[PDB]
């Protein structure tokens, strides 16, 4: 541990006894120490770096070449020494030329190139034995790779090993340096910090895996913040599987970061364009999969952190443990998207050859004729005529009917553009009488298809840091010409998406160390278990992967999920279904039925300038392109509405101030026994409460409609007056009481009381406390109402609704 | 036509009446088509893309009322009311209802439609194996990948094999292993038809051993019926009956999440009437006296119980009494017991048979040499009609006579035997009656080196080749002192590193080339090159016992009580196309295996204190 830091101080006792960044300098400086003896340099290092600290030293250092001998398994000597020409070299030419001689993967060497590299070690001229005698630059020194420990003692023994140690923590702000643009700088030490103090305690208790927690994880958190403290901890704790583990990590954040790690609820909002969740958008953008799973809602707590995980090009790895239900995440998400789902299952000891003879090109191009006439008939739908019968042909060597394919691809500038493949590859199949000569990933890396390397736990190691070499994009193959890498820089629609499984070995930990892991569990929610088994019930909720489907699915749900009252419902009710979803209750059209009343006066004055607020108010804060979400939209600023600004609850209540408004008004029009007789009194004689009830209403539906009445938490002490005057409209003797009440939430701007003022000092020139208990009583039956729509929300039980209305009936 | 209105309503039967002839509609190719994998070119509205093109298409008639696109609405909740109404049997007297505008449906447990034959139809039953069938009528309508899991022997292979029966279907039967290539699964080159492929482009299937990364292989057809054929580079539409039935008791597969797992369960009792069934002339229920003859020798072993008595055991007993019964059947039983290692136990077994017997026979329990012309073999209530009759030592002592006895009491069954004892003269009391029936051919598989797959089934050949063209080109082309080094390196290098030497075929091409009694010369490095490169592109069997089961001789598989898992030879034992095998094996002192061969202890035949007299006189 780092107490042999403390144990080296004893060491420098036994010493003392005997008497660019700053730690990759003290490195360096180690390299220096080392170059001061003729030997080759090895780097005795924990992985995770790469020889990147050499990498680098060389500029700094004289004009000294770097010769990155990546020494493989198929490597020869005589592709080591060379010259081997009949009569009639990289590291030839570092023995010629002196240069830095970097030596990649010494470990996976053939055992007489490990004899050859041990002949060329020497001070003196190399006398070589196995090919020719010897081959003498007179500083060429060579440095060597220790790869992940192998090597022989001899060859590890004449060499010299170098300690290349980790990074310090204040180097570690000076490496983040380069990221604190967008970056709360002290939010950016905690971060730092707090991934340090994280593997620090991580790494001596019970929580399982290794658990790296790699600075790449530091600057990937960074990275992450500044595309606008919560998705940091979503994603980087939703990796811990035991759920126990989860709770301490949680505590750990309290610990550093001094918050509460509620979890910020996600929700499904799935619109044409974009289908979204949670502090996650997604390109939804031209859809091959088709597919047959569902939404899954209770997985949409993970769905989101892979589609983040999708949209940064960061690597896929939907890792943990089996039957939970993981391809069908990454299935449901380029589902969605339509990024055309291609899976190979390296588990089978398959090889690295193996991810990057007529009739096999003559099916491909069957299968590529029919992909290019579906794209074709997809914009330009007007194509028939035996070109439907290509088609037909197109899905159906003794291949010479191809040729009267091509006769198709014979007989306009859309025809154009598909006979540039078609003809091409057709005249190229004009070849189907001639010799042969008979990738996996390299299709989809130079396609556009989103790879799926599933159920890839226990292939090899070695296959996958050939991918790693990708991970990190241009690749270099093999199957090119002669001295040529052409790595393939499509990427763009390309994304390595690993499942894996905890039955095998995990993954290892250089792979661990370069990827996005993202866990999985069990919860089987309410509606999600609803509509996952499914198949004897009549109904799912988010019922398909088209919006205009799920729109009428939603609404045909949670309009049937409803069962003094109707005020918070009906609020409630328009408050979280989606104004698409509201646009199309109103193009559906008990209490339901009386909902299409609230439809029509909601498209009147839902959110008329509220709506403006809620723009403006939505708009200082990041916020999406369009109109899709509302109670999530709730929901989802939910370290903003913690800040205390209340801007979107606020609209929320108001919602339920011009709805209870328009109940209170309507009653008013309906006052247009005692209360009848003072309403009759308009036309027992001389009214006093009439009037009393009548102007206050009145106020009521001026609070309703106006700039003042948008700037007006104290909706909530107006609601108070609501209920109120709903209570006296019950408890319509006892008018001085009464009035003394409605005088007291007058004394709890001008016109909103001076109307009250007005009726009070009528009734008063004609002249308990129960107004807590229907008061109370609508707080506590909203609060049921919050949650039995948060349900539907998301399926949790909580709300920033539901907070707010605790803390009001704190009061 | 409108029958597609209940298409997905029941399973598949709707769907394979299809298959026999059907077209498409507006709503029908909406309907019918959305299947796991196609490709549609009809409306590709559906498929295309879910923006305004596919959230704005149209829809024709949903309820015969035109909506657009998302009366999938309409429709995935209208199919499953349907799907509810279907939990409530008569559902399948609904479906032959629902077929009403004749084809082969099939009944069963529940119903079926498979057009191709009717069978032999041998494995029947009325037990606890029509409760079995009830438990896999349900997943073979519905053609789910299904499973089985009981305990052993209760005939599971049987089981699906007799419901194939019920079938048109026939099982290729891969009892996949730990050693399999993909060649049974797809085939290979350096293309070939493949077995598992040619199963799926034909089209039910089974296989056994699974439970013992090739499992991932057949996880492309177990999402989908379809496979990676990764040379011919095409999946194939499996559209006809590719239920891939498999069969192990355990759970550890990807299959245990994959297909849909049954349990069966088998009522032993049961077996009274089955050989009632099965052997007809054995009506008495002296079979029954049989059965309770097992029951009593469970109770003698329950001096080492090293053989656990079965309803294989008990029907392997139920053959050879049908064996004896053209022609008391004490001996017969006597044999049964034969399996144990001290002659009091043998004794013991005796008189457990003798009270299942009669009277006290032990005249027949301590009983010839032949009658050996044309039909010759007479040895031991027991004879041999031996064919293309070919002849050392012959004819030993009584215990001689008795193990001779046996094996050919054996050998008219066409049964498995072994011998265990402590001589390596078991095999050589067999290779004498061997020959002495006939001989067919003693093919004495010596089991205990060659592990697992040489008994069952099945590279520097070019390299001295090139190296030897290579050496007489470069004579040809360059010269002794000239190219001598390069020489010394295409030799250095031959000597079995055979991949450098590409190198130095390449190289020593391009300098050929280089170099241009001419032409002809010119030609041969030419060509010499060609082949180096096709080599150098390519440097990046028959079984013993299939031989012999397609050959007719003695597969002598020797020591088998040193051996590996080649559980292989006892699926090949399982299987049992043949005329006359012999698979007399020779153990030497296995749970399954060492139960499923019915043994013959030796007793070390030397020792009667003037037998080795017979022995010495045919050695003197
Ligand atoms: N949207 C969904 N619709 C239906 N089933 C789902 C859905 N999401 C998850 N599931 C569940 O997950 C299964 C499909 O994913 P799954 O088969 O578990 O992948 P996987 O087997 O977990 N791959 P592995 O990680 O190796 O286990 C289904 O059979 C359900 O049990
Ligand atoms: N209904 C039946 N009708 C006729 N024979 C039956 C029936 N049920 C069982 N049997 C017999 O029971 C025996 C079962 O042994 P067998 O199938 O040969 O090995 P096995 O039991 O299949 N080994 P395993 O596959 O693990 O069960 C067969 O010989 C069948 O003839
Ligand atoms: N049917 C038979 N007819 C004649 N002799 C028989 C017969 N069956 C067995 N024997 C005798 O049984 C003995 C078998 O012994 P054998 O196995 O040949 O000796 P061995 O010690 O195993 N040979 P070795 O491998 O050198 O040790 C021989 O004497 C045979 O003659």
């Amino acid at each position: 541990l780092a107490s042999l830091h403390a144990e080296r101080q004893r060491c420098f006792a036994k010493l003392n006894e005997l008497a660019h960044t700053d730690t990759t300098l003290m490195n360096a400086s180690k390299v220096l120490r080392a170059l001061q003896v003729l030997k080759p340099i090895l780097l005795e290092g924990s992985p995770g770096v790469g020889k990147t600290s050499l990498i680098t030293a060389l500029a700094r250092e004289t004009g000294h070449q770097l010769v990155r001998i990546n020494l493989s398994d198929q490597t020869d000597l005589m592709d080591l020494f060379g010259s081997d020409v009949p009569v009639e070299a990289p590291f030839l030419a570092a023995m010629r030329n002196g240069h830095w001689v970097l030596l990649d993967e010494l470990n996976l060497a053939s055992q007489s190139v490990l004899e050859g590299l041990n002949a060329c070690l020497d001070h003196r001229n190399e006398a070589y034995i196995p090919e020719l005698d010897k081959v003498f630059h007179p500083n060429f020194r060579v440095f060597a790779a220790q790869n992940p420990q192998g090597l022989p003692r001899s060859f590890i023994n004449r060499f010299s090993v170098v300690y290349v140690e980790a990074l310090k923590e204040k180097d570690m702000i000076e490496i983040a340096a380069c990221n604190y643009h967008q970056v709360n700088e002290d939010w950016r030490l905690k971060i730092i910090k707090f991934m340090f103090r994280l593997q620090d305690n991580i790494e001596k208790d019970i929580s399982g895996s290794p658990w790296e927690f790699n600075l790449r994880d530091t600057l990937r958190w960074l990275q992450l913040l500044n595309d606008a403290a919560d998705y940091l901890e979503v994603m980087v704790l939703h990796r811990m599987r035991t759920v126990e583990d989860r709770v301490r990590t949680c505590e750990l954040f309290k610990e550093v970061f001094d918050i509460d790690y509620e979890p910020r609820t996600i929700g499904f909002s799935l619109s044409s364009q974009c289908f979204k969740v949670g502090h996650s958008l997604l390109v939804r953008d031209q859809k091959t999969l088709l597919d047959s799973q569902n939404i899954l809602q209770s997985q949409l707590p993970v769905l989101e952190s892979v589609i983040t995980c999708i949209n940064k090009k960061w690597p896929c790895i939907l890792v943990g443990d089996t039957a939970t239900g993981k391809t069908c995440i990454l299935r449901l998400l380029a589902a969605i998207a339509g990024a055309k789902i291609k899976e190979m299952a390296v588990n089978s000891d398959t090889d690295t050859m193996d991810l990057i003879d007529i009739s096999r090109k003559a099916s491909e191009l069957f299968t590529d004729l029919s992909q290019q006439l579906l794209n074709i008939v997809i914009k330009y739908r007007n194509f028939d005529i035996f070109r439907e019968t290509s088609l037909y042909t197109l899905t159906t060597s003794q291949a010479f009917t191809l040729l009267q394919k091509v006769v198709d691809q014979l007989d306009e500038t859309l025809v154009h553009s598909l006979g540039d493949i078609h003809e091409k590859a057709r005249k190229l199949l004009a070849e189907f009488s001639a010799s042969p000569a008979g990738g996996y990933l390299l299709k989809a890396v130079e396609e556009g298809h989103w790879f799926v390397l599933d159920n890839a736990n226990l292939c090899s190691p070695a296959v996958l840091d050939r991918l790693n070499s990708l991970l990190e994009l241009i690749v270099n193959e093999k199957t090119t010409e002669d001295g040529h890498p052409k790595t393939i820089k499509p990427h763009p629609n390309f994304r390595l998406f690993l499942t894996v499984n905890p039955v095998y070995g995990e993954l290892s930990r250089a792979m661990r160390n370069r990827g996005v892991e993202i866990f999985l569990l069990k919860e089987a929610l309410t509606e999600i278990d609803k509509k996952q088994m499914s198949l004897l019930e009549p109904a799912p909720i988010s019922s398909a992967v088209d919006t205009l489907a799920s729109n009428i699915s939603y609404i045909k749900y949670v309009f049937e999920t409803m069962g003094n009252y109707m005020y918070i419902a009906h609020a409630i009710i328009l408050a979280l279904f989606s104004p698409r979803q509201l646009k199309l209750l109103r193009k559906v059209l008990t209490l339901k039925n009386l909902v299409q009343k609230i439809y029509c006066a909601d498209y009147f004055n839902h959110m008329d300038l509220k709506a403006s607020r809620f723009m403006d108010i939505y708009e200082y804060p990041v916020q999406l392109r369009e109109v899709v979400g509302l109670i999530q939209t709730i929901n989802d600023f939910q370290s903003v509405i913690l800040t205390s600004h209340l801007e979107l609850p606020e609209t929320y209540a108001s919602g339920l101030l011009f709805v209870s408004a328009h109940e209170i008004l309507d009653l008013t029009e309906e006052v247009n026994t005692y209360l009848l007789k003072s309403a009759s009194a308009v036309y027992g004689s001389t009214p006093s409460l009439w009037n009393l009830l009548n102007q206050f209403s009145k106020f009521l539906i001026e609070i309703a409609s106006s700039n003042i009445v948008y700037k007006l938490d104290v909706i909530r002490h107006f609601l108070k007056l609501v209920v109120l005057w709903k209570n006296i409209y019950v408890w319509t003797s006892r008018f001085y009481c009464y009035t003394k009440m409605l005088g007291e939430w007058m004394f709890t701007k001008l016109l909103e009381s001076f109307l009250p003022k007005d009726s009070l000092e009528k009734f008063s020139e004609l002249q308990t406390v129960e107004s807590l208990r229907h008061y109370l009583e609508s707080l506590y039956k909203e609060s049921q109402i919050l949650e039995i729509a948060e349900s539907l929300n998301s399926g949790k039980v909580n709300s920033v609704m539901r907070r707010l209305v605790s803390t009001e009936i704190s009061n | 036509d409108v029958l597609i209105e209940w298409v997905a309503i029941y399973p598949q039967i709707y769907d394979i009446l299809e298959h026999i002839n059907y077209v498409p509609s507006n709503t029908l190719q909406r309907l019918r088509l959305h299947q796991p994998w196609s490709k549609i070119d009809y409306d590709v509205w559906f498929l295309y893309a879910s923006d305004e093109i596919r959230e704005t298409c149209k829809v024709k008639y949903y309820g015969e009322t035109k909506t657009y696109g998302e009366v999938f609405v309409l429709e995935n909740e209208r199919i499953s009311q349907l799907h509810r109404l279907f939990v409530s049997e008569r559902a399948e007297h609904l479906k032959n209802l629902l077929f009403d505008a004749l084809p082969l449906v099939e009944l069963g447990g529940n119903v079926f439609f498979n057009s191709h034959v009717p069978l032999p139809c041998s494995l029947v039953l009325t037990k606890s194996t029509q409760e079995n069938l009830n438990r896999i009528t349900p997943y073979l309508v519905q053609k789910r990948p299904i499973l089985l899991a009981g305990p052993e022997g209760i005939g599971k292979k049987f089981l699906i094999t007799q419901i194939a029966a019920k079938l048109g279907q026939q099982i290729i039967r891969i009892h996949l292993s730990d050693s399999t290539d993909p060649k049974m699964l797809i085939g290979t080159y350096t293309w070939q038809p493949g077995v598992l492929t040619q199963a799926v482009i034909t089209g039910w299937i089974l296989f056994t051993n699974i439970e013992h990364e090739v499992l991932s292989v057949l996880l492309p057809l177990l999402e989908k019926r379809q496979l990676v054929i990764p040379s011919r580079g095409e999946t194939i539409y499996a559209k006809g009956s590719f239920q891939m039935f498999a069969t192990s008791s355990m759970k550890t597969k990807i299959l245990g999440q994959r297909l849909w797992q049954i349990l069966d369960l088998t009522y032993q009792p049961d077996e009274c009437v089955e050989v009632v069934s099965t052997l007809y002339p054995v009506l008495s229920i002296i079979c029954p006296t049989l059965y309770s003859v097992y029951k009593d020798i469970f109770d003698l072993f329950s001096s080492k119980i090293y053989r656990r008595l079965c309803l294989r055991d008990f029907y392997k007993f139920i053959k050879r009494v049908a064996f004896l019964y053209h022609k008391v059947f004490k001996e017969a039983i006597d044999m049964f017991g034969a399996f144990i290692p001290s002659r009091d136990g043998f004794d013991l077994v005796v008189r457990n048979v003798a009270i299942e017997l009669n009277i006290p026979p032990e005249k027949a329990l301590q009983l010839p040499v032949f009658q050996n012309l044309e039909h010759n073999i007479n040895i031991g209530r027991c004879s041999l009609k031996k064919l293309s009759t070919i002849r050392n030592s012959y004819a030993f002592t009584s215990s001689s006579l008795g193990l001779l006895e046996q094996l050919a009491a054996g050998v008219q069954t066409n049964e498995p035997l072994l011998l265990v004892g402590e001589t390596g003269t078991g095999k050589t009391t067999t290779i004498q009656l061997l020959a002495g029936l006939l001989g067919q051919k003693v093919t004495v598989i010596n089991m205990s080196q060659q592990t697992e797959s040489s008994d069952m089934l099945g590279s520097t050949l070019g390299l001295p080749l090139h190296e030897r063209f290579i050496d007489i080109f470069e004579q040809t082309f360059s010269s002794k002192k000239n190219a001598k080094f390069i020489s010394m390196a295409s030799t250095s290098a031959r000597r079995f590193r055979w991949k450098t030497c590409l190198k130095i075929w390449k190289e020593a091409c391009k300098l050929s080339k280089t170099v241009l009694n001419q032409v002809e010369l010119r030609n041969q490095w030419a060509k010499f090159e060609k082949e180096v490169e096709d080599f150098e592109k390519v440097l990046t069997v028959e079984g013993a016992l299939v031989k012999a089961v397609r050959s007719g001789h003695w597969v002598l598989l020797d020591e088998i009580n040193l051996a590996s898992l080649e559980t292989l030879e006892p699926i090949g034992q399982l299987l049992s196309p043949h005329k006359n095998f012999r698979l007399f094996g020779c153990m030497n002192p296995e749970p399954s295996f060492r139960s499923r061969f019915t043994e013959i202890y030796v007793h070390s035949p030397d020792q009667n204190l003037d037998d080795l007299l017979s022995i010495i006189q045919k050695y003197i």
